[PDB]
């Protein structure tokens, strides 16, 4: 159906307005997965035609992610495109072993992502943060100018 | 005789707005001990996903730093970088993704 009326996150606003590894939001930190782990197995790629991953690595690590995770990326990726036809949604960090993201990162267990609309244009991404919040994801943030972060609670 | 496995890039952060310090460990023994001629490093601003995008600077082999100057204000950059020598380049290191800090 049409485009919504929304009601964007401003930059650095999160919902819920609570810390992210706190109850009510997604939950503590459970330990980073490993390429090379038994828990590495419990992660599957999400192969979405609408989604962009953005794949810098070059292993498709992006598009690894819990089921909760992909459930709510899904259901975001079918807003984002009816908010702005045209436009798809797109990820940059799903599940990650470059090593970047702080320490106890929800990233490190597949439990988050960095996302941005395919057109990288940020005027959008106040708008992305509140359809992230609809899509269900259990915390979002408006991290960065670059990209508004999502996470889910374990599964 | 390329090197084959690449340096593994354990930090990035920005240093100010125009400029981002990486530092890397890299092993010669994971190439048999094969020797370098110095490091490749690439960086793009990570709105790209053009792989042709990225710009190189080389430092020389014996270096495990570098700081990566002339970017862009508040600007997220994708960093990876390889070892080489004569016979080649090595895979790729792991992709890091920082910011440059706003201007001042
Ligand atoms: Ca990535
Ligand atoms: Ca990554
Ligand atoms: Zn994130």
């Amino acid at each position: 159906r049409p485009p919504r009326k929304l009601v964007p996150l401003a930059y650095k606003q999160f919902s819920p307005n609570v810390p992210e590894k706190t109850l009510g939001a997604s939950g503590r930190y459970e330990g980073k997965i490993a390429r090379s782990s038994e828990r590495f197995k419990e992660l599957t790629p999400n192969y979405n035609p609408d989604i962009i991953f953005k794949d810098e690595e070059n292993t498709g690590a992006d598009r690894l992610m819990t089921q909760r995770c992909k459930d709510r990326l899904n259901s975001l990726a079918i807003s984002v495109m009816n908010q702005w036809p045209g436009v798809k949604l797109r990820v940059t960090e799903g599940w990650d072993e470059d090593g970047h993201h702080s320490e106890e990162s929800l990233h490190y267990e597949g439990r988050a992502v960095d996302i941005t609309t395919s057109d990288r244009d940020r005027n959008k991404y106040g708008l992305l943060a509140r359809l992230a919040v609809e899509a269900g994801f259990d915390w979002v943030y408006y991290e960065s100018k670059a990209h508004v972060h999502c996470s889910v609670k374990s599964e | 005789e390329r090197p084959v496995a690449g340096p593994y890039i354990t930090f990035t952060d920005a240093v100010n707005e125009t400029t981002i310090m990486l530092k890397w460990m890299y092993i010669p023994a994971s190439n048999n001990n094969t020797p370098i001629h110095g490091f490749y490093i690439y960086y793009r601003p990570t709105d790209s996903d053009n792989d042709s995008d990225y710009k190189k600077d080389m430092v020389e082999g014996d270096k495990y730093w570098h700081s990566i100057s002339h970017l862009q204000p508040e600007t997220s950059y994708d960093i990876k970088m390889q070892c080489f020598n004569e016979g080649g380049e090595s895979e790729f290191s792991n992709v890091m993704i920082c910011e440059t800090k706003a201007r001042k």
